[PDB]
């Protein structure tokens, strides 16, 4: 209801798959979106409803939950994502219609 | 064509306004809220507030009143933020963004709690 | 001398009742309406009348006595009135601001939100314009925002218009169902009958 914990420590293989992962106990019951974020530049989403990619790039992108996660995870040509990945859920206790994870530094050899 | 751009960027001493302006086309502006966020360098996003672009009351997060005042001129579709009594540690870049909803509590599902389309981003910067 | 009286109960108690995005209406005809039945009883959570006042809505005569029926979330529930604006005052059911009706609302929270959720009584939104007074919008047209247009495609910026409400057996006063029904008068000319019990 305040804050969505995450790891900003991911950098794996540079050549496989990747996964990012989002904590929160007030996830059960509701969804979870997920953006990227390149340095300087305009910030867009990658994933919404968790499921259904947007016009944008739904070529590596995928998203799942699981109980209280939510995992993003990318496929293939792992570069070009030297970015800054945050998420987004509805929240309860009538304090905060949404709230934004502390994101994650995804860099990739 | 839907298209968010805000003004440049901005510079001004600390204790003063700062007045930033972010224009919306391609799209009904009237049926969508406004979202704001602010970024840190080295920090992430933290929510600011929402504007219903219906009448214009703002819902501001807890401990933002007075020195965060939002406006919106529907005749140009156009939203503004006001910065007035400026602080050091206010330096950072704003987004304005869009949401498929008109507010938020108009979807009960939670199934568009999201944020589709941003700017550029005004960076204001003061010492 | 007392006669037949009108259906306020096949309205009032009902079964499976109307969803919102084709809220039901019922047109009265000539009949003798009891008001003060629905007044005395306190089982209604708000009754609350823009016409004249309620205490002797048993005295004037009408026309064309119209209810509307609905069910809205619990919390608001407020937004039925002149005015008012939101998910069920611009885009569903909006009153005219120039209203000469009473609205009642009561809780049914038993009578609704099973074990399992209810998930079958469904809102509108996504409306690609405004809704004028009593305007009943029951088609289910694809809703885009700008981009380019979707002809019946499903996907990203172009959602289906409709959502299902969320109704569960412990949720609280606020997201609890509250079934509406809304009792608009009307004069428009031509002789009165629905007058008082006399
Ligand atoms: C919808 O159903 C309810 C429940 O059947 C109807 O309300 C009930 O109406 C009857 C008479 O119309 C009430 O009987 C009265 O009970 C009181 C209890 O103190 C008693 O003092 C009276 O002498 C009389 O026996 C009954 O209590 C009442 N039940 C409630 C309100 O829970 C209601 O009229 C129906 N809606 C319609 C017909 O539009």
């Amino acid at each position: 209801s305040y804050e969505l914990t995450q790891d900003p420590a991911v950098s794996v293989a540079l050549g496989q798959t990747v996964r990012i992962t989002c904590q929160g106990d007030s996830l059960r019951s509701s969804s979870a979106s997920w953006y990227q974020q390149k340095p300087g530049q305009a910030p867009v989403l990658v994933i919404y409803g968790k499921t259904n990619r947007p016009s944008g790039i739904p070529d590596r992108f995928s998203g799942s939950s699981s109980g209280n996660t939510a995992s993003l995870t990318i496929t293939g040509a792992q570069a070009e994502d030297e970015a800054d990945y945050y998420c987004n859920s509805r929240d309860n206790s009538g304090n905060h219609p949404v709230v934004f994870g502390g994101g994650t530094k995804l860099t990739v050899l | 064509q839907v298209q968010l751009v805000q003004s440049g960027s901005e510079l001004k001493k600390p204790g003063a306004s700062v007045k930033i302006s972010c224009k919306a086309s391609g799209y009904t502006f009237i049926n969508h809220a406004i979202n704001w966020v602010r970024q840190a360098p080295g920090q992430g996003l933290e929510w600011m507030g929402w504007i219903n672009t219906n009448t214009g009351n703002p819902t501001y997060a807890p401990g933002f009143t007075g020195r965060f005042v939002f406006s919106l001129d529907t005749s140009v579709s156009t939203a503004y933020l006001q910065i007035s009594s400026l602080k050091a540690e206010d330096t950072a870049v704003y987004y304005c963004a869009r949401i498929p909803i008109r507010d938020y509590d108009y979807d009960g599902s939670g199934y568009y709690y999201f944020l589709d389309y941003w700017g550029q981003g005004t960076l204001v910067t003061v010492s | 001398n007392i006669t037949n009286l009108c259906p306020f109960g096949e309205v009032f108690n009902a079964t499976r009742f109307a969803s919102v995005y084709a809220w039901n209406r019922k047109r009265i005809s000539n009949c003798v309406a009891d008001y003060s039945v629905l007044y005395n009883s306190a089982s209604f959570s708000t009754f609350k009348c823009y016409g004249v006042s309620p205490t002797k809505l048993n005295d004037l005569c009408f026309t064309n006595v119209y209810a509307d029926s609905f069910v809205i979330r619990g919390d608001e529930v407020r937004q039925i009135a002149p005015g008012q604006t939101g998910k069920i005052a611009d885009y569903n059911y909006k009153l005219p601001d120039d209203f000469t009706g009473c609205v009642i609302a009561w809780n049914s929270n038993n009578l609704d939100s099973k074990v399992g959720g209810n998930y079958n009584y469904l809102y509108r939104l996504f409306r690609k314009s405004n809704l004028k007074p009593f305007e009943r919008d029951i088609s289910t047209e694809i809703y885009q925002a700008g981009s380019t247009p979707c002809n019946g495609v499903e996907g990203f910026n172009c959602y289906f218009p409709l959502q299902s409400y969320g109704f569960q057996p412990t949720n609280g006063v606020g997201y609890q169902p509250y079934r509406v029904v809304v009792l608009s008068f009307e004069l428009l000319h031509a002789p009165a009958t629905v007058c008082g019990p006399k």
